[PDB]
RNA sequence: GAAUUGGCUGUAAAGAUGCGGCCUACCCGUAGCAGGACGAAAAGACCCCGUGGAGCUUUACUAUAGUCUGGCAUUGGGAU
RNA sequence: GUAGGGGAGCGUUCAGUCCGCGGAGAAGCCAUACCGGAAGGAGUGGUGGAGCCGACUGAAGUGCGGAUGCCGGCAUGAGUAACGAUAAAAGAAGUGAGAAUCUUCUUCGCCGUAAGGACAAGGGUUCCUGGGGAAGGGUCGUCCGCCCAGGGAAAGUCGG
RNA sequence: UGUUAUGGCGUGCCUAUUGAAGCAUGAGCCGGCGACUUAGACCUGACGUGCGAGCUUAAGUUGAAAAACGGAGGCGGAGCGAAAGCGAGUCCGAAUAGGGCGGCAUUAGUACGUCGGGCUAGACUCGAAACCAGGUGAGCUAAGCAUGACCAGGUUGAAA
RNA sequence: CGAGCUGGAGAUACGCUUUGACUCGGGGAUGUCCGAAUGGGGAAACCCACCUCGUAAGAGGUAUCCGCAAGGAUGGGAACUCAGGGAACUGAAACAUCUCAGUACCUGAAGGAGAAGAAAGAGAAUUCGAUUCCGUUAGUAGCGGCGAGCGAACCCGGAUCAGCCCAAUCAAGCCGAAGUGGCUGGAAAGCUACACCUCAGAAGGUGAGAGUCCUGUAGGCGAACGAGAGGUCGUUGUUCGUGAAACGAUGACUGAAUCCGCGCGGACCACCGCGCAAGGCUAAAUACUCCCAGUGACCGAUAGCGCAUAGUACCGUGAGGG
């Protein structure tokens, strides 16, 4: 059986050139009028997971994409 | 005391009999299934 | 059973709460999904000599126009 | 798993033929084929010979009584002989007449 | 479990023939008793636990046989 | 030094190859004070009666004390409980390898709307004769509803 | 070596546990059966081997007491972005300041094998109570229908 | 074929066979009764009839459905095939859509295969050209309480190739090379001394291990008989869960054009491309394995099938277990 790709992880995770794993910062959908404008700015973004969380994601998409 | 099995020739024949078994698809299915198992006793009328 | 063509067969049938919303509500949830069956009707006409038989509705129209091999 | 199976139920010699005993205790003694059973591959030769016992039975006769009779042998300790050589000899199938098949050696024939 | 299987007092997972001290006791059995061997039997049935089960209940959720109901078909004509 | 990680090995079948044994006797089994750091390994002797050791390499249904584990054999309890209605037995005689139990005689005792007699349902040769005695009989049997053989069942009117 | 007398010393094994000789679990005994495996042309490491900026075939074809062909495909070769697209750059942005990346002060992969582990499958072995499908049962028992059978003897003494 | 035979059974007797037995191969004749059962009945294997011929003995006929007739059908078959019907446990660490899964099971029809098939197609090159099957694309594109999880196709490489008609050599068998002497031993194949055949050293049997003792192997021969439309509602199919939902598919209602016409290309329109529905058959590659043959780093008596044979004994009213 070919190991399947974890379709949830498709739109939320990114493989990197070196071989680290990325995602988008969170809290941006109704936690808005908070705000602060620098939070709202800092959140829409993107960023690298701390580390412990790497193996799993890697196993989520074997193809990298 | 009176026990479950109370022998009756006509009962047994009319109930587990070859004609009986042949009267229905499920009984036909027994017949075939048994034949297949290679039973000496296909059916009660074989006794 | 139908005149021309067998008929009867079916078809499950479903139904859905939170029915609609702004063309998109949140979405349509479906609480049902079971299993039903569909049918037709009956009347008496002929062929080769004297029969009676069942007739579809589409059959009664199709035959009221003209005989698609059997008669009235 | 019968004895003849290995030898295709076939006898390499006929009844009445003379035979030399190839193997065993009776090496080389010679005799007439008194009985030959193909399927079992067993053959009687007036040379083997044992002492059998008739036990109780009042037939033959109330008392016991012992007896001297030959005990059959396995085909593979038997051979056709060759009048010239006089010894253990193989066999070739050649022809005669008038539709008869016959048996030769390295110098026919028996 | 295997046994070459005493009593007191103590100690030990807190109820000891088997651990400590002290005491008692020659070896084997027969008929008898039921204090102990937490004696036997049933992986406690009370109780808790398991995002176990099943029967049952309802104005718990969901569907549904059945059933009431509008429209379409069988299904046509006329008169006001 | 527990869970756990790591390292080097022992033994088992099968397989390839090499060595090579074996009726002046293989594997297996049995005894043993010898050998190796351990799994383990040899020496000799007894058994057995036809196959097999060592070495390197390969592949596993590959190593047991547990699972109230599974199949099987044999222990303990023990010469213990029990021998299935408290209606009951005694003597003679016979038989027989052997008798409290079988056969005969004489009595005794127990049922007698039954523990007697006749059908049905069911059973299937259990009936009769002659023989038998391993097991079955809760003892014993010379006997039997057991084992062997041979016979036996007859319908126009009973039942279908 | 066997066997013994006497002295010293000594709380069965396993499991489960904070803690077992425990009066906590399992177990009569011995013999056998008895539990971490297989698969994919999956994923990811360690070891080894062959090629090496390259490496490799699958189905199949032919041959077959062997193997050879077969380049379709797959892996490296460039990243960055939501994507278009841009490209040793790219993305956010109007440019800056930044993230990812290339260079870097260097870095080799690929196919196979053995192994460690992951995934999916019964996935270490044994064990439920249950759930569903199709069938077998009213010779027991609960009742119905048709058709027959049976109730010593004694007492009491209603209407008319 | 050519001397034995008279089944496993090995047991006494009777006997058969070179006028060719026994066994092997190939056709016929006979073939009680039951079972689709089919004269009628019936508790399978038993009871009762009727008709034609016949001297009687006996023989033949007497079911239902399609057809004028001839002739066809019914029943059975482990798996494999298609079709009508269609679970739940379980996974989602609870559950309802979802998943298990169109799996299990039930029914049907049929064959040695079956299905499918001759583009109102796939598709994006104005490319390909019946279907099925393998590899691959590819866990990609997509699906999804966007959770668990489900999951194509095109291209490319293979296996096998096919498209036509209608409505106005194997199955019995035969021939078949070559060794002797001494020794150990109960027994020779082993030892030993010389010796031979090999298109034949595959294998089994022979008192222990045999190329050269037997059956065989390589090789050759071999038979009379034998064999080769659209729509709307309700739904669903493929990755297709109402999603923007195309397309096919029918249950209900309704219902157009026929060549300047018709159907598709993922709402929908134009344009540009591919296509000729409503009429049928089709071998080959593929599946399976009751049966047969060969093989095995498969098992050798708790193993291997449940059986060194038995679906028996035994258990159960029975299904069934064993
Ligand atoms: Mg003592
Ligand atoms: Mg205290
Ligand atoms: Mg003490
Ligand atoms: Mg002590
Ligand atoms: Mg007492
Ligand atoms: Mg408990
Ligand atoms: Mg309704
Ligand atoms: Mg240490
Ligand atoms: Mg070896
Ligand atoms: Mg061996
Ligand atoms: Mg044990
Ligand atoms: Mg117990
Ligand atoms: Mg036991
Ligand atoms: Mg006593
Ligand atoms: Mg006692
Ligand atoms: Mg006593
Ligand atoms: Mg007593
Ligand atoms: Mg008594
Ligand atoms: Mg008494
Ligand atoms: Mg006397
Ligand atoms: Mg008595
Ligand atoms: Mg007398
Ligand atoms: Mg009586
Ligand atoms: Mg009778
Ligand atoms: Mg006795
Ligand atoms: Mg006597
Ligand atoms: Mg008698
Ligand atoms: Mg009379
Ligand atoms: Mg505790
Ligand atoms: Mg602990
Ligand atoms: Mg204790
Ligand atoms: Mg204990
Ligand atoms: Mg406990
Ligand atoms: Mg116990
Ligand atoms: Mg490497
Ligand atoms: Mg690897
Ligand atoms: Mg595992
Ligand atoms: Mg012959
Ligand atoms: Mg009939
Ligand atoms: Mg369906
Ligand atoms: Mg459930
Ligand atoms: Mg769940
Ligand atoms: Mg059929
Ligand atoms: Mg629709
Ligand atoms: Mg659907
Ligand atoms: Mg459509
Ligand atoms: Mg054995």
């Amino acid at each position: 059986p070919k190991m399947k790709t974890h379709k949830m992880a498709k739109r939320r995770i990114k493989i990197t050139g070196t071989g680290k794993v990325m995602a988008f910062k969170s809290g941006k959908r109704h936690q808005n009028t908070g705000k602060s404008g620098d939070e709202i700015r800092g959140k829409g973004k993107g960023f690298v997971l701390a580390k412990a969380e790497w193996a799993r994601m890697k196993l989520m998409l074997p193809r990298g994409k | 005391m009176k026990r479950t099995y109370q022998p009756n020739n006509r009962k047994r024949a009319k109930t587990h009999g070859f004609r009986a078994r042949m009267k229905t698809k499920s009984g036909r299915n027994i017949l075939a299934r048994r034949r297949a198992k290679g039973r000496h006793q296909l059916t009660v009328s074989d006794e | 059973t139908g005149k021309k063509n067998l008929v009867v067969n079916s078809v499950i049938r479903r139904g859905k709460a939170r029915a609609d919303g702004g063309v998109g509500r949140k979405t349509t949830g479906i609480t049902k999904r079971v299993q039903r069956a569909n049918l037709h009707k009956k009347a008496i006409r002929e062929n080769g000599q004297v029969k009676t038989v069942w007739l579809s509705a589409n059959a009664i129209r199709t035959l009221s126009k003209g005989p698609y091999k059997g008669i009235e | 798993p019968s004895a003849g199976s290995h030898h295709n139920d076939k006898l390499h010699f006929k009844k009445g033929d003379t035979v030399i005993v190839l193997s065993g205790k009776h090496k080389g003694q010679t005799g007439k084929v008194l009985l030959a059973l193909p399927r079992d591959q067993k053959v009687v030769v007036e040379g083997v010979n044992v002492i059998t016992k008739n036990v109780k039975p009042s037939m033959t006769n109330p008392q016991g009584g012992q007896e001297q009779r030959e005990l059959a042998l396995h085909a593979s300790k038997v051979a056709l002989v060759d009048p010239e050589t006089g010894k253990a000899t193989r066999v070739r199938k050649q022809i005669v007449d008038g539709k008869k098949v016959r048996v030769a050696v390295a110098s026919g024939k028996t």
